[PDB]
DNA sequence: AAGTACTTGAG
RNA sequence: UCGACCAGGA
DNA sequence: CTCAAGTACTTTTTCCGGTCATT
């Protein structure tokens, strides 16, 4: 079975562009399709503004699945991902 | 390794792989006046071990035809009696990184 | 997107699986008979023939009537039929395969002229890659021109061991149009290998043997290289062009079909009646033709198969033909929704990342916004601002899936927007959308950017994005696409927006600098001679829109 | 629809499997050998009437259990005690679990998880096939030739004295009313 | 407007696969077909309001799927079966890799 | 015959159900759609067992609307008949065609010409009954059946069985 | 052509560069693994000048009253001298540059010293004496283990490659080679105190913000480098023609088409 | 020898016009060419006959012919190429879309 | 126009 | 409501 | 029975109103 143990993770510990990119446009779409938020919007209703305070907090409940060439995948949490960007 | 002068019979060249698991290499006089492996384009290629390879395709999850590959005809294949299969690392030097190694299969 | 729910699971295309339609599979496929070559009129009754176009197939005149699969037009898709050749005719694409498979199996017995007993033959075979074990197998087996009975031993030369049995001469086959013909042997026999001749040779290959040749056992045999069972595409492939009540009009695809069956109809009479020998083989060259020519019309062998118009027929290769055909001109790029184009102004007074859009542009263009309690009392003022007022909108689209059209609907004044509807509303500032100038040859030729719905019919742009667009104001024009998700937004103003697009990787340096007016003007302005007096410097420093407040 | 625990996928290959019988041909998916949770290989799971009913049970006893912890912040009297936790734990609309658990509980030899664990020690020492084994504890049967014809499959896999001995001591294990 | 194969490389390079999607499928040619799960065709006598799907010729009325594909890739492998050219079209995986 | 069986099933979820209690609104879906359920390949899903150790794994959530697949692997008690299986049951209907009988959540009819020939019909009775030289078949009557042959009508098996047979009929 | 033929490769989450087949093209992006937007020309003041003015500029000698570090460059200044222990470390940072000019005069065989490169260290140096307010007539609080082993430390956590194992680790070592040599050329001992005149302050934000920095100089995966690289030499010829010895357009195609016959062969012979 | 001699020649033709193009790029077509152990022409001749997805090459010069040995070779096509996934409309594996996005019910009840 | 990919034909 | 030619725009 | 020459085939930048015939 294809998923490396979270102990043996290789990839960057860092969040890509284009994973934050999906990240917050997917949260921005579910905050939209009326989706529970997990942050206070503080007078928010942007989604996407929302999405980026849910991340900012790291209170966003979703898991990126890397998947290498051999079909083999890494699973990082976007509560893990380092976001220097 | 047969060094011939100028040619040898295609009758002659026909026994080549009569002797496993021995092998037979032939080389031209004049192709050997200068060693093309000296020359200022061509980096250092080194044969692996079938450890050393095995290794590499591990610890880069690859497929042996996910490398890229070096043709039995080849100069430098031909220098190192490179048999099909077998894998180089080639160690070159980049105005980026510095150093950078790629690895080439045998055809 | 094909309209309406299914309780069939959504899956995504992993991998596409290539082979051959067998004639026993056309047939199965198959849901009508397909033998008139009449499309429809019932003898004058504008209903059509239950033999061509919809004998049973798709559907015409929006008719859920499709037989009884009901759903029609939009949703049900075509359904193919079949037609039962008299004879059986080469595929124009397989024609050279067919002969090169030819000039490797014997002709008489189908073994592969070569076997495991020749040395280069067992290296030809060796050979991993499908393609590349054909063509050495070719090379090797078209120089043969015995099916051998019996080849010397691996040990000694002296003893000869038996392989596939009989002799005969193998032909030295040559192409003459849509035939082969060959060159057994003081003088050579010479004549036509029939199309079932090579069949019967080609159903007696070995599964072994042909997929020692590209060919698999299951998705593409030999034999199907050869058609006996013809598949008949339905209507929405070949559509009726109905220009009125009265003006019947069909298409090009439809004109082949019914003349393949009609040069069928005509070979199947001749041998089921009074064959005339001579006269079959003449019938049967027609049909070969025919069929050849619906498949492909831009043939090597001169006749172009004219439509009598002078016109010569689009054949099925014509239509995916690259550039204009099915895959470069409809898959790799397609006409868009959601877009727009006009005359480009620069805008000294616009920032970087923002783009003028004509309140006319911004009124037709629209987000479909989802009816949330952050947005619910703002939409519901856009829905009764409508589609005339600028901060309006369009459409609302129900739970139920159905559009209100605001232009016209008795209850447009009303509508008690409920949460989860949609509400297609009218493009905002601030929105994100992809501005791009033809021809895009950069990363940089389409940038995001925030909109300002300013009047005046022309898009205005920062004068500094000048440069990456490759955009002058002497006529030019732009594109315009708006996103329809907020994930989509997001990717814009995430990763293609114009601030992001600063810093070139092309060139390790920034593709947008300060030009013309603001460049000459700067160079005056900072030389030593240039001194500003009080009451100008305020208005100045004013015009810094961050500005400290500090003189 | 529900998906199953085998993946031996039928590239273009229509053919579809034979009959079923007492031939003991079961489906595919029915096979003796099959895929586990874990994907472990793992004997057929047949269960006798009254294995069966007791499974159903046990499951929804446990369900009722996990229902009221989430809401935190005799036969003749068998079927109406069965009825009320069907009540309970079922989506009501569940008109086949109904018929069922009174059909298992109408039709089950063994009443206690003693007497039902004692017939499965008794028969899974047999060797015979889980549908065999589950048959011979369903179906109530008094000579071998009773059993032997009922369930044709058994005809050559045991001894006609050894199959009535443990006939006879499946009529001792028999739980009253 | 026309959205040319130059104008999909550039959204290639940026990386925006979701808006690729979007541009060439819900702001175009989007179409959904039903298709069987034995011969991967667009073959499936889909009577929706019924609830009844079958592929006769595979006697399959069970494994069914539902895809999202343009209407033009719909036209295209229905052009190529007119050419007797099977483009068999599938769900799951095999080869690996 | 009642088997336990390793099954799955693909569920998918909507946004607005991304909240703490997402498990309990996925086991209750699955239950929904699967309990008392009935397909061809694995006959009747008649209840699934083990709600406590349901295995729910990481749901994807597909692009273009945030709605999550998730692949929920289960175990549950089923019925599939077979052809030779014999059966144990009640008779419930009762016409001159002959009588159908209750065998779990199935039910399996048995033709007037799949009983024995000293066995026959009387409609002068109220329940009408099947009246043997021995024997009385009626509404309320207890059968052992062979099943002859199944078919699967939709979200139901139906079977049609004989006590023709030796050591079968009433019990 | 170039659009097409490159379409497909992209840069995967373990920094190897392949294509839809999942066949190695680059073992590492651009040999490197860094993001082209992240890359100036900087110098590389090992490869050019004298071997005299090199020993002037790096050479510290603690045990040599003339060739130390003055009591005014540092406050260790006084004690420092004679410290053999040191010198030790001192010998090994001066013979390491040593080897980096001869490494560095073996790739650039011209001597050209002017290389884009990851993390511009001269506007890092250049911010902290603004930012620190650095007088050049106070001695450092640095020490000679200070700089020696914080570099040192440094280079282990500029990162391409986190693969634990050994042909990865020797991969890592690779990509930062040269990247490492402006790095040594920068901060030697001599040079961070005589010219720099760094505190201790400064230089740990110095050498963070080379870190934080080169990390995100890195390639992003899912990076459409195939794509990018095409349009990178298609824009420039398609605008080298646009705006009104085979050279230009034709050769291009000579090339791309790896045409046989080609117009103008010639051999250059030394 | 060869891979260097030809990123010689390209870097020139760029450098020719004045114009810079930063290595990488030049690096990776002259790489492109040459990883198949010899000299992989950019035209239908070179790349185009290469091991990569039917759907994928016949998007580029030959296309119904590349199509119809698609079927007589009983081709099949990994869906793994930017071309397949836009002829399919489908999220490409293309930088936003390479890799998954999954929630997770451990990380929800504890977000709450 | 420039490859390719073959036949066609001389020694 | 179908697509061919011609003439144009940056 | 090798290898020169003749044979055929397939490409050719990107987006963006009028007039004709006939569907
Ligand atoms: N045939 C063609 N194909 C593609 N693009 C074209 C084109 N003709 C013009 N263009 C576009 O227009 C740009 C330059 O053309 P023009 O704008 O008409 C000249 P200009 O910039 O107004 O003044 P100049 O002549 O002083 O340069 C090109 O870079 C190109 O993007
Ligand atoms: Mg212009
Ligand atoms: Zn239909
Ligand atoms: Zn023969
Ligand atoms: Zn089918």
């Amino acid at each position: 079975e294809k998923a490396i143990p979270k102990d043996q993770r290789a990839t960057t510990p860092y969040m890509t562009k284009y994973e934050r990119a999906r990240i917050l446009g997917t949260r921005a779409l579910q905050i939209s399709m009326n989706a529970p938020v997990f942050v206070d919007l503080e007078g928010e209703t942007d989604p996407l503004r929302i999405a980026m305070k849910e991340l900012a907090e790291k209170k966003i409940p979703l898991v990126i699945r890397r998947y290498l060439p051999d079909g083999s995948f890494e699973d990082w949490s976007v509560e893990e991902l380092i976001v220097d960007l | 390794i047969f060094v011939y002068q100028n040619n040898i019979t295609p009758s002659a060249m026909k026994l080549v792989p009569s002797i496993p698991p021995a092998t037979i290499e032939t080389f031209n006089e004049a192709a050997l006046v200068v060693n093309i492996t000296h020359h200022e384009l061509v980096p250092k290629h080194i044969r692996l071990s079938s450890d050393e390879k095995r290794e590499l395709l591990k610890r880069y999850r690859l497929k042996e035809s996910q490398l890229p590959r070096i043709q039995r005809a080849d100069p430098v294949a031909l220098y190192l009696g490179l048999k099909r299969g077998e894998v180089v690392k080639i160690i070159r030097k980049s105005e980026t990184s510095g150093r950078y190694a790629s690895y080439r299969i045998c055809m | 997107v094909g309209q309406q729910y299914s309780s069939a699971p959504l899956r995504t295309v992993k991998e596409v699986q290539f082979g051959l339609f067998s004639p026993e599979e056309v047939r199965a496929i198959s849901v009508a008979k397909i033998r008139f070559p009449e499309t429809m009129d019932e003898t004058q009754t504008r209903a059509k023939i239950g033999g061509l176009n919809d004998p049973r197939l798709g559907s015409i005149d929006r008719n859920l009537k499709c037989q009884t699969c009901q759903e029609g037009m939009n949703e049900c898709p075509g359904h193919f039929g079949h037609i039962d050749l008299a004879k059986p005719v080469f595929h124009v694409g397989f024609i050279a395969k067919i002969k090169k498979v030819c000039e490797c199996v014997c002709m008489h017995c189908g073994k592969l002229l070569l076997d495991e007993h020749n040395e280069l033959m067992r290296q030809a075979l060796a050979i991993k890659d499908s393609k590349k074990r054909f063509a050495a197998i070719w090379t090797l087996c078209k120089t043969k021109m015995v099916c051998e009975t019996d080849v010397p031993s691996e040990d000694d030369p002296t003893q000869l061991v038996s392989r596939g049995g009989c002799g005969n001469t193998q032909p030295t086959i040559r192409k003459d149009g849509l035939k082969l013909v060959g060159s057994w042997k003081d003088e050579p026999e010479l004549r036509v290998l029939s199309t079932e001749e090579i069949l019967n040779i080609f159903k007696h290959i070995s599964v072994k043997d042909f997929t020692s040749l590209g060919f698999n056992e299951v998705f593409s045999r030999p034999e199907w290289m050869i058609l006996t069972c013809l598949p008949v595409p339905p209507p929405p492939v070949r559509p009726s062009i109905s220009f009125n009540e009265s003006q019947r009009g069909e298409d090009d695809l439809t004109f082949k079909l019914a003349d393949i069956l009609k040069a069928n109809i005509s070979l199947e009479t001749l041998e089921h009646n009074g064959a005339p020998h001579h006269a079959i083989e003449e019938a049967e060259s027609l049909l070969q033709f025919h069929v050849a020519t619906y498949m492909d019309n831009d043939i090597a062998g001169q006749p172009q198969a004219l439509q009598k118009s002078g016109r010569p027929v689009k054949s099925i290769r014509a239509r995916l033909k690259g550039k204009e055909g099915r895959i470069r001109g409809n898959l790799m790029g397609k006409r868009v929704d959601f877009s727009a184009r006009t005359v480009i102004s620069g805008d000294p007074n616009l920032e970087l990342d923002q783009v003028g859009v004509p309140k006319s542009i911004a009124k037709t263009l629209t987000y479909p916004e989802v009816v949330t309690p952050y947005n619910i009392d703002r939409l519901t003022q856009l829905v009764r601002n409508g589609p005339n007022e600028h901060p309006g909108a369009k459409y609302v689209i129900r739970d139920s899936g159905d559009r209100i059209d605001l232009r016209y609907s008795k209850r447009a004044g009303d509508i008690q927007l409920q949460y989860g509807w949609k509400v297609e509303r009218h493009i905002m500032d601030n929105d994100p959308v992809l501005f791009n100038r033809q021809p895009s040859l950069h990363k940089m030729s389409m940038m995001a950017h925030r909109v300002k719905v300013i009047p005046y019919s022309t898009f205005r742009l920062n004068l500094s994005v000048t440069s990456p667009y490759n955009a002058d104001f002497d006529g030019d024009e732009m594109n315009l696409h708006v996103p329809q998700s907020e994930e989509t937004r997001a990717e814009l103003s995430q990763l293609c927006a114009v601030p992001l697009q600063i810093v070139s990787p092309q060139s390790n340096k920034p593709c947008m600098g300060i030009v013309q007016d603001t460049l000459c003007g700067i160079r005056k302005l900072t030389l030593r001679d240039t001194f500003i007096e009080l009451d100008q410097v305020l208005n100045m420093l004013y015009w810094v829109p961050d500005w400290d407040g500090v003189i | 629809s529900t998906s199953t625990f085998q993946t031996r996928r039928r590239r273009l290959k229509k053919v579809e499997e034979e009959e079923n019988a007492a031939t003991l041909q079961l489906g595919q998916e029915f096979q003796l050998k099959q895929i586990n949770h874990q994907g472990e290989e793992e004997e057929l799971i047949a269960l006798n009437l009254s294995e069966a009913r007791l499974v159903i049970k046990e499951a929804l006893v446990e369900r009722r259990r996990a229902f009221k912890r989430s809401q935190k912040k005799t036969r003749e009297k068998e079927l109406e005690s069965i009825d009320v936790l069907l009540e309970q734990t079922t989506g009501g609309n569940n008109k086949d679990l109904k018929n069922t658990m009174q059909y298992l509980t109408n039709f089950s030899r063994f009443r206690d998880q003693e007497t039902v664990g004692a017939v499965i020690q008794l028969l899974k020492s047999t060797g015979l096939h889980p549908f065999e084994v589950a048959q011979l504890g369903s179906l109530a049967c008094d000579t071998a030739d009773e059993a032997k014809t009922l369930i044709p499959s058994l005809n050559n896999k045991i001894s006609d004295d050894e199959l009535e001995r443990i006939l006879k001591e499946l009529s001792n294990l028999e739980t009253l009313y | 407007l026309r959205f040319g194969e130059m104008e999909r490389d550039c959204m290639i390079a940026h990386g925006a696969a979701s808006f690729l999607k979007e541009r060439l499928m819900e702001a175009s040619d989007a179409f959904r077909v039903h298709i069987c799960g034995i011969c991967g065709l667009m073959t499936v006598i889909a009577k929706l309001n019924h609830n009844q799907f079958e592929c006769k010729g595979c006697d399959n009325k069970i494994d069914i799927y539902q895809i999202h594909i343009p209407y033009a890739a719909k036209l295209l492998f229905q052009e190529l079966m007119a050419m007797n050219i099977t483009p068999r079209l599938y769900t799951d995986r095999s080869r690996d890799f | 015959m009642f088997f336990i069986k390793d099954l799955s099933l693909n569920i998918t979820l909507h946004p607005s159900f991304f909240g703490p209690r997402m498990k309990q609104y996925l086991k209750t879906k699955l239950l929904e759609e699967v309990e008392g359920s009935c397909t061809g390949k694995f006959g009747y899903i008649l209840c699934v067992l083990d709600y406590d150790n349901i295995d729910i794994q990481r749901g994807r959530i597909l692009p273009t609307d945030g709605s999550a697949e998730f692949n929920v692997k289960y175990r549950a008690v089923v019925f599939k008949p077979f052809k030779g299986e014999v059966v144990d049951g009640t008779v419930v209907s009762c016409s001159q065609h002959g009588f159908e009988v209750q065998v779990g959540p199935m039910k399996v009819f048995v033709t007037k010409h799949l009983m024995p020939q000293d066995l026959t019909f009387n409609a002068g009775s109220n329940p009408p009954s099947y009246q043997s030289s021995e024997d009385v078949i009626t509404i309320k009557s207890r059968i052992r059946v062979k099943i002859e042959g199944c078919i699967s009508q939709v979200s139901s098996i139906h079977a049609i069985g004989s006590i023709k047979e030796d050591y079968l009929g009433a019990i | 052509r170039l659009v097409k033929a490159l379409e497909d490769i992209m840069v995967h989450y373990d920094n190897t560069t392949r294509n839809s087949l999942g066949n190695v093209i680059q073992f590492i992006y651009g040999e490197d693994g860094m993001d082209a937007a992240h890359i100036e020309k900087q110098s590389l003041d090992t490869i050019g000048g004298s071997d005299a003015a090199f020993e002037k500029r790096y050479r510290v000698d603690l045990l040599n009253t003339d060739h130390t570090l003055d009591p005014s460059l540092l406050e260790s200044g006084s004690e420092i001298l004679g410290d053999l222990k040191l010198q030790v470390l001192l010998d090994e940072e001066y013979k390491q540059l040593v080897k980096d000019r001869k490494f560095l005069r073996e790739v650039f065989v011209d001597g050209e010293a002017n290389w884009p490169l990851p993390v511009n260290i001269r506007r890092i140096i250049q911010n902290a004496q603004q930012t620190f307010h650095i007088d050049h007539t106070k001695p450092s609080d640095l020490t000679i283990k200070d700089i020696v082993l914080g570099v040192k430390d440094l280079q282990e956590n500029l990162l391409v490659l986190r693969g634990k194992n050994e042909i990865i680790q020797n991969a890592q070592r690779d990509a930062v080679t040269l990247f490492c040599c402006l790095l040594r050329s920068r901060l030697a001992t001599r040079r961070v105190l005589q010219e720099y005149r760094l505190t201790k302050q400064a230089f740990d934000w110095v050498l963070s913000n080379i870190e934080a920095q080169f990390l995100r100089s890195v390639v992003h995966p899912g990076e459409m480098v195939g794509v990018l690289a095409a349009q990178s030499i298609g824009e420039p010829a398609t605008q080298m023609t646009l705006n009104t010895v085979t050279s230009g357009v034709p050769r291009l195609k000579e090339i791309l088409n790896v045409a046989k016959n080609m117009k103008t062969p010639s051999l250059t012979v030394y | 020898a060869g891979r260097a001699a030809l990123y010689k020649e390209v870097y020139n033709v760029i450098a020719s016009d004045g114009s810079y193009v930063n290595y990488r790029h030049m690096a990776l077509l002259v790489d492109v060419m040459t990883t198949q152990g010899g000299l992989t022409s950019v035209t239908r001749h070179g790349f185009n006959r290469s091991n990569t997805g039917a759907l994928m090459r016949c998007s580029f010069e030959e296309t119904v012919e590349i199509l119809f040995e698609a079927g007589a070779s009983a081709e099949l096509d990994d869906c793994r190429g930017v071309s397949e996934n836009v002829i399919l409309g489908q999220m490409a594996p293309i930088g936003t879309g390479a890799f998954d996005v999954m929630i997770d019910e451990e990380s929800l009840v504890k977000y709450m």
